[PDB]
């Protein structure tokens, strides 16, 4: 498991708990619910390349403390 | 507000998605990139004098949506006891005080596809027409049907 924090263009750090091995869907969700908004309606970000659901820490190299960049989608889904 | 933009995107899409779309019963068109306009679309319902046409309304978002309803207006010309024959302002609690902020675009095309089928006289926005419907329905059926060929494409 892994400290991951969402930060948003508000500038607001939102913390997360993440293992290691498994699809960063539920970490995409979970944020989507904490924030009341659909999801598809954002995207994030992790040096300055979008996870995907399929997407996990295990790939893409992610550490302790490390960032994810949320944005609202134009579609806004 | 931004909330007010992402819910119409959202409320756009779904009527996209709606079954009412794929049945082409209803549609919405983007008229600004900012989402404070819609072009909505509904077809004249079977068994009405409506029935072969299709109605565009001109849909516009005011800033104290969602607490204040859409404005909706027929921009097609149409002969109907609750709607303006001169001007396509409609007559409709859901777009006055019925208005919920909880209802979607979809909500209200459906609503207005069943006032097309379902009039209520004894409160008119078009008293000519609407004394018409009552004291004489075989003109009125007659002329709504006119109407619908000349201005809606039936």
């Amino acid at each position: 498991y892994i400290k991951l924090k969402v930060i948003g263009q508000d500038s607001s750090e939102i913390h997360f708990k993440v293992k290691m091995t498994t699809h960063l869907k539920k970490l995409k969700e979970s944020y989507c619910q904490r924030q009341g908004v659909p999801m598809n309606s954002l995207r994030f970000l992790f040096e300055g390349q979008r996870i995907a659901d399929n997407h996990t820490p295990k790939e893409l190299g992610m550490e302790e403390e490390d960032v994810i960049e949320v944005y609202q989608e134009q579609t806004g889904g | 507000a931004n909330i007010a933009v992402q819910r119409i995107k959202r409320e756009f899409k779904e009527v996209l998605k709606s079954e009412e779309t794929s049945k082409n019963q209803i549609k919405v068109d983007l008229v600004d990139e900012n989402f404070t306009e819609l072009r909505g679309e509904i077809a004249g319902p079977p068994d009405t004098p409506y029935e072969g046409g299709r109605y565009q309304l001109e849909i516009k978002i005011p800033e104290t949506y969602p607490f204040n309803p859409p404005k909706v207006r027929f921009i097609t010309k149409i002969w109907h006891p609750n709607i303006s024959s001169v001007t396509g302002a409609i007559c409709l609690d859901i777009l006055k005080d019925q208005w919920a902020a909880a209802m979607t675009l979809r909500t209200v095309l459906l609503s207005l596809q069943a006032l097309l089928a379902a009039a209520e006289p004894d409160d008119p926005q078009d008293a000519v027409v609407a004394n018409q419907y009552k004291q004489n329905p075989e003109m009125f059926k007659q002329t709504a049907r006119l109407w619908a060929h000349v201005y809606a494409g039936a």
